[PDB]
């Protein structure tokens, strides 16, 4: 959770929003993502959202489908992910790591167990894609017990209600919908980011479909705190599996660009 | 908020994405509406009756009991059209479709007889009808898969992971997650998230109603047992569900025993999997030691999804029904001997459910007891799969 | 000496070696005892109504009519357990069997539909079954022979001849004029010999009866016109015979036109062929000029019989009924369109009745008119026939 | 009509019984079928029974049925067919000459116009085996019009209504059936006998599994006016296909082992 508020603190004070790319862990390797990691810290990404590689991704577009795919060709598990976590806390002592999680994998050996071992690595908040405000009351309860920050979905077709809801239940960032559907960059707000601040919600992230730099600057500019852009960093592994060096290369040019965006 | 209970006890529940909460919540409203309106009630009795063609037969099979004192019924819904009791739901779903003004239907099937169920209903009833389906399962249900679209239906393969059933069912989510405006997607069991346990309840209730008038005029009493294959658990609930404050009224489910239950390959979460949390509900699942959702197995195709739907999670815990399982070799001993004693092809799943009642009377045949099986479908879906079989074994 | 005329008008008779007469004459007996015979009908009532799903709906189709002044409902015979009317007739000639102290069961299929309900009624009712099939036939129907066979029954290719229904109906002939004692002869269509004809009708009649109850509720008066396919006659004069003497109501038959009339390639002998004496009885046939019984032609393997029964020939005779052809395309036409807008999956037989009443609509749709087809079958046995012919057409 | 009477008068003076051949008509084709008819009048045959080839012979069984298809192989016709019987009738001015048709053939044209060209080319009596005799008053009439004797079966399991009515309205011979079934010699009376003689019948041939000399001095023991045999002569010839010579040699020889058979 603290990592979150000072890094928001640091941007404002920068002038900057935030870019926070998604990968999945171990795609398309465990050595080769931990080197994609280390490349997007090192290009300019301001936090991580990281996916443990889960059966049935039921909130994902098919690049992402792809992409656990790949990291169970792999042989990637939930507790392999967890020591590539500790090891990337280790190495990034202030960046925050945001997990993206299924509700099994969560709920598999024990909630209150799940968050346990998220704070003995290092984590920061955790996303449960298939759990909504209405069913969240174990979740959140176990992750601020743990200093683990709850991060909530407000969807576009929100009313006040759930505003209110994710406003005060939420910690870390709010992740602002961008659309309904699923994950995807083949796919493409103020009111709700005006009402989220009037209501002391965590800082706003928009996600889902932002691919450009000009969808960052639009970001910031409706005085949201930042982007998260997932699609469209997991394309340019799948565009690059036969050459890992190129890989890294583009993905530090298009990580480049993205935080560029965010200064105005 | 919701107008109901969303859970069985612990079971159950709303467990998807944020963005498709107000598609359940206009879902649920929808149904509580649509029960109270007697002009709904009575159009979805008209379909049922004059359409797909209930009341149903209660057959009493003497042939195969004899010698014994077992009393046995096969509720028939083989009979029904479209050959499987899959029917009686699509056609109250499709009408909550047209009550919330939606014009396209969104289905998964793994087996295909939903997937025909729901093509025939979207066919008469003017919706335009989509239909998931796992890859596998579209290679190896040739038949279902053109019925589909001589109905008008579009059938999309699912290539995704394991491209089976359950990842029919993520696409399903998936696609209704940006179309709920228009669509309506159209579950096949009583499972996923709340309403849908629900609703599918009330949209089968008719097949234990019925049962339980029948019964009453032919015998003067109540059944000592009602018997039925658990897939998702649409059939047994529906016949279940009259039932549940009788309880002299024993309830069975039957779960698919695959290979054998130690073999691991079998369909039997209820009994045999783990809780978790997964399609829309927290229910027994077939899962690794780390959280990913197995694979199930069963001779059936309609029986192998690998968890249950709540209800019957929670009738289980509190006791008011049992749940067994029949494996391949058992539920194919029953197919043939209905078919030989009694002239009726029963669907392999039902035969499931036979193959235990035929268990219940061979096991204590001084025993008197009065026996309904649910008779979900018909079985000639499956004589390629059993003829491949009985003459890969010699016989 | 006969307890019944033999013949309608011309029509019909006793047309079998002296051998067989007697046998004739115990089954004439035995059914006029059985139809003053309370018990008989009550047990004939319980089979049909508790094993076979009796009564059938009677459905109304309003998307295939719309823009039109036709209502057109469907007497669902489809939705019978066997999939068919055929199954109608074989309980109670199977209960007249067992009132003769018979045990074995003799029947003739072309296309499996009654072979399979032979089976079915036989082994419900605990006689052995055997079943004569032209070897052609045993090859395209490899469906329905495997379900015969589930049943119990002994299934015999007949390599005479053609290797076709009218040598199975040979066959069939030649085992019963040596087993008559202990067999009798399920014929499976209203056609043959006095009494066949004869029975079949009165125990199909409940097609007609029902629709008659079920019009009159639905509608308030009595249908236009009543539509059926006719290959010997047993589903049309099920349909027709209550409505004999409802003189306002047309009775229309359908009769295959294969590839068209002009080309020979049909099964329209009651129009285009020439009355002879062939399979006991005196009616129209199709025969080469120097009377050899000629092969007939439709793209449904149920109608497929180069004769028709003896009160259809009678009832075109007198102008009572009318009978007319449709061709294989325009039978494919009717099973797409109802596949397509009411989600009902037609038999290819029945599609030939469904054909011509969507012709009387379409050449006429200002036209008043109250009609009902009788919808013989499913179509589930006619998938992979209908399969084959669309994509080697194209679409 | 008249050559049975004359026939019949002839063998009782020369204490004989009848020996009768059936042959199907064409079968194997319609050179040898004439050379075989001739052989079986040579070899020692009273009268000849010949079937014309019809589709659908539900009277027979499979060793007919295979003549019939051997002579539709051949191409043979009805028409084909009375041209043989003329022809037979110009070499063989006693030898009476029965039909085996099936009620289509005679119905075909007309009844009687078929009884007509009976009379034309010499044939002396019809058997109709699918017209029992409660369906036979247009045949018989037809049949007795042009000088044809109409030749009525007698089952075993008559009754005496039954065999009233054969013996009134019968000419010729009365054929008395052995057994049910069909025909067949794989499938092998005397009170009938005697009653269709105090109902002053048409003399009685036995028939339905002739093979064997033994037989046919049985019939004449029971005092039948003798016996027909059909699959046996048949067989003859379906054995013989390949060697006409033969197929000759082998039917004269069972033919005078049969009518010698006769005299006791
Ligand atoms: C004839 C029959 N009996 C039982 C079941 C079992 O389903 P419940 O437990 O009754 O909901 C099925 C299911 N079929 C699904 C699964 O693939 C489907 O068609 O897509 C069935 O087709
Ligand atoms: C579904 C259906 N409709 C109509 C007919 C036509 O028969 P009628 O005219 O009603 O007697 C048939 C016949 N089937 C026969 C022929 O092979 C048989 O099964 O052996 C049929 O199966
Ligand atoms: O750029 P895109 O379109 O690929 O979006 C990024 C996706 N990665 S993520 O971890 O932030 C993410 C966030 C929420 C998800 O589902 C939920 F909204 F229901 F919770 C799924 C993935
Ligand atoms: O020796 P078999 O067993 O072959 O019998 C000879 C058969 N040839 S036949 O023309 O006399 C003959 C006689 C009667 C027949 O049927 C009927 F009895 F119903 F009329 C059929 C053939
Ligand atoms: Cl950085
Ligand atoms: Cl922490
Ligand atoms: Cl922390
Ligand atoms: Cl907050
Ligand atoms: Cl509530
Ligand atoms: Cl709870
Ligand atoms: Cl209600
Ligand atoms: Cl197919
Ligand atoms: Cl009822
Ligand atoms: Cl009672
Ligand atoms: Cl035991
Ligand atoms: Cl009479
Ligand atoms: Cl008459
Ligand atoms: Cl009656
Ligand atoms: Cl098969
Ligand atoms: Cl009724
Ligand atoms: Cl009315
Ligand atoms: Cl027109
Ligand atoms: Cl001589
Ligand atoms: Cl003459
Ligand atoms: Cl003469
Ligand atoms: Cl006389
Ligand atoms: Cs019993
Ligand atoms: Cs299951
Ligand atoms: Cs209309
Ligand atoms: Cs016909």
């Amino acid at each position: 959770m603290e990592r979150y508020e000072n890094l928001f603190a640091q941007l404002n004070d920068r002038r900057e929003g935030a870019f926070v790319p998604f990968v999945t862990l171990g795609d398309p390797g465990i050595e080769q993502s931990l080197k994609i990691i280390d490349t997007l810290i090192d290009a300019g990404a301001d936090a991580l959202e990281l996916g443990v590689p889960f059966s049935d991704p039921l909130a994902d577009g098919p690049t992402i489908q792809n992409a656990n795919l790949r990291a169970f060709a792999a042989g990637v598990t939930p507790a392999q992910c967890f020591e590539m976590l500790a090891l990337i806390r280790e190495k990034h002592p202030t960046i925050p790591i945001g997990l993206l999680m299924y509700a099994n994998l969560v709920f598999n050996n024990g909630i209150d167990a799940f968050y346990a071992r998220c704070e003995q690595v290092g984590v920061d908040s955790v996303l449960v894609a298939d759990v909504p405000v209405e069913e969240s009351a174990p979740f959140r309860q176990a992750a601020l017990r743990h200093n683990i920050a709850p991060i909530f979905i407000c969807p576009p077709n929100a009313d006040d209600d759930l505003l209110r809801q994710v406003a005060s239940y939420g910690r870390g960032y709010t992740y602002l919908l961008s659309r309904s559907g699923v994950t995807g960059a083949e796919n493409r707000l103020h009111h709700l980011i005006e009402k989220l601040k009037e209501y002391h919600a965590a800082p706003a992230l928009q996600g889902f479909g932002i691919s450009s730099p000009e969808q960052v600057s639009a970001a910031v500019r409706a005085g949201a705190a930042g982007a998260i852009s997932g699609s469209a960093i997991v394309k340019i592994i799948e565009k690059n599996l036969a050459s890992p060096k190129q890989m890294l290369a583009e993905l530090r040019s298009f990580v480049s660009a993205m935080k560029a965006a965010s200064r105005a | 908020t919701t107008l109901l209970n969303p859970y069985f006890g612990e079971f159950g529940g709303m467990y998807v994405p944020q963005i498709l909460m107000p598609a359940l919540n206009q879902l649920e409203e929808a149904f509580v509406s649509a029960q109270k309106d007697p002009e709904f009630q009575a159009q979805f009795a008209d379909l049922l009756k004059n359409y797909a063609g209930r009341p149903t037969a209660l057959t009493k099979c003497q042939n195969i009991t004899a010698g014994t004192r077992t009393t046995l019924y096969l509720k028939r819904e083989d009979l029904l059209h479209g050959g499987a009791h899959k029917t009686n739901q699509v056609l109250g779903q499709a009408l909550l479709a047209k009550r919330m003004g939606k014009s396209e239907i969104i289905a998964e099937t793994g087996a295909g007889q939903h997937g025909v169920a729901s093509a025939l209903a979207s066919a008469l009833l003017g919706l335009k009808c989509r239909i998931y389906m796992g890859a596998k399962d579209v290679e190896r249900q040739s038949p279902n898969v053109f019925r589909m679209r001589l109905m008008g239906a579009e059938v999309i393969p699912v290539h995704s992971g394991s491209a089976t059933l359950t990842d029919a069912c993520n696409e399903a989510l998936r696609d209704w997650s940006g179309s709920y405006e228009t669509a309506h997607y159209m579950l096949g069991t009583a499972a996923g998230p709340h309403p849908y346990p629900t609703i599918v309840r009330e949209f089968q209730r008719m097949i234990g109603e019925e049962t339980k008038a029948q019964i009453l005029d032919k015998e003067g009493r109540l059944p000592d047992a009602v018997i039925a294959c658990v897939g998702g658990g649409s059939n047994a609930i529906g016949m279940f569900a009259d039932f549940i404050n009788d309880t002299s009224v024993g309830l069975i489910g039957v779960e698919p025993g695959g290979h054998g239950i130690e073999t691991g390959e079998h369909g039997a979460p209820l009994k045999h999997g783990r809780v978790g949390i997964y399609f829309g509900m927290k229910a027994p699942m077939m899962q690794t030691a780390d959280g990913q959702i197995e694979e199930s197995y069963s001779i059936s195709a309609g029986l192998d999804f690998p968890s249950v739907g709540p209800q019957h999670a929670y009738l289980n815990s509190i006791g008011r029904a049992d749940y067994v399982s029949i494996t391949d070799d058992e539920a194919l001993e029953a197919f043939k001997t209905l078919c030989r004693h009694e002239g009726i092809i029963p669907a392999l799943e039902s035969s499931h459910a036979l193959a235990h009642a035929l268990k219940m009377m061979r096991e204590q045949p001084e025993k008197e007891q009065l026996l309904v099986v649910n008779l979900s479908g018909r079985g000639d879906k499956d004589i390629f799969t059993v003829h491949d079989i009985l003459k890969a074994r010699g016989e």
